């Protein structure tokens, strides 16, 4: 499932803003 | 509404024009715990000794700011935050700088980030989400009305008050602009097609990011996600969105209009402005006014045990604060 797919991804933690 | 905003425009302006400077000193606060962190700076729970009040201190290392090319954005942030006044924006109490850093003392929003809760619960019920959404709506209408763009809508940037209401922090990307702007700014998953496209943009970016938010809150994940950013940008431009089975048709449709790749087809960026949204089906039970008045039934209330209780934030390694013998970048920050 998608959820399952998300939870094993590398972006589940807090996401920082982009800069240079 | 037009009425309100009218009056609103004047405050802002006055503050905009005569922004406040150095309203305090490091010494007048006691460093407690680190509440959160970002790509730029850090936020500590601090305590005003003379008063006994707690606040949120945002520290920016002057050199680090210079290196990440955020000189102009920092100035904007402080400048913008001191002048706004809305029920869903954090309050900036003090600001001051020193030989090595820039500080912004804001009200402490104890509830934690929506993020932590969201990741906690896993997902919000349509109605619970509509509650937050509704608050963000009013916040943009207000912001946009001051020719401002927020550009950094994410759950990490949304704090929960003692009453279940929204406190919007992180004004690091905020900009007052009449016209297009081109900076690549944001957070990957929240980036609008035209931004990633280096095409020139406006307020519509705030609207796209809202759909992304509503989606994530209701679904429990973002519409576009991958392991690395480039893969995300790519999905985001594909123009394809998939909705979870548990998304009412009403929801599906509003989102369809928000996650519109074509900016002349984008709810918020249309003829009816924010009305297109406010008027939307999904929003048919929302009492815009009661909400603005904070008179609504708050779905969830973070509970906190005692002032200065930090149980709603994660734990962070304590970097220590350091001021130099010599001034670092005086001229660049002459106006903070
Ligand atoms: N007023 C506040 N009250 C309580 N905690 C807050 C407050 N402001 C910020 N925080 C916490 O500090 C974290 C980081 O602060 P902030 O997002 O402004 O830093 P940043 O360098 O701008 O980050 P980003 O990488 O998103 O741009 C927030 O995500 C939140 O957890
Ligand atoms: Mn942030
Ligand atoms: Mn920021």
């Amino acid at each position: 499932t998608t959820y399952a797919d998300f939870i094993a991804s590398g972006r589940t933690g807090r996401r920082n803003a982009i800069h240079d | 509404v037009k009425e309100f905003l009218a009056k609103a425009k004047e405050d802002f302006l006055k503050k905009w024009e005569t922004p406040s400077q150095n309203t305090a000193q490091l010494d007048q606060f006691d460093r407690i715990k680190t509440l959160g962190t970002g790509s730029f700076g850090r936020v500590m729970l601090v305590k005003h000794k003379e008063s006994g009040n707690h606040y949120a201190m945002k520290i920016l290392d002057k050199q680090k700011v210079v290196k990440l090319k955020q000189i102009e954005h920092t100035l904007n942030e402080k400048r913008i935050l001191q002048a706004v006044n809305f029920p869903f924006l954090v309050k900036l109490e003090f600001s001051f700088k020193d030989n090595s850093n820039l500080y912004m003392v804001m009200e402490y929003v104890a509830g934690g980030e929506m993020f932590s809760h969201l990741r906690r619960i896993g997902r919000f019920s349509e109605p619970h989400a509509r509650f937050y959404a509704a608050q963000i709506v009013l916040t943009f209408e207000y912001l946009h009305s001051l020719d401002l763009i927020y550009r950094d809508l994410k759950p990490e940037n949304l704090l929960i008050d003692q009453q279940g209401y929204i406190q919007v922090t992180d004004f690091g990307f905020a900009k007052r602009v009449k016209g297009r702007t081109w900076t690549l700014c944001g957070t990957p998953e929240y980036l609008a097609p035209e931004i990633i496209l280096s095409k020139g943009y406006n307020k519509a970016v705030d609207w796209w990011a809202l759909g992304v938010l509503i989606y994530e809150m209701a679904a429990g994940y973002p519409p576009f996600f991958a392991d690395q950013p480039i893969q995300i940008y790519e999905k985001i431009v594909s123009g394809k969105v998939r909705f979870p089975s548990h998304f009412s048709s009403d929801l599906k449709d509003l989102l369809r209009n928000l996650l519109q790749v074509d900016l002349t087809k984008r709810f918020g960026n249309l003829k009816n402005g924010v009305n297109d949204i406010k008027n939307h089906k999904w929003f048919a039970t929302t009492d815009w006014i009661a909400i603005y008045q904070r008179k609504v039934e708050a779905p969830f209330i973070p509970k906190f045990k005692g002032p200065g209780d930090t149980s709603n934030f994660d734990d962070y390694e304590e970097e220590e604060i350091r001021v130099s013998i010599n001034e670092k970048c005086g001229k660049e920050f002459t106006e903070f």
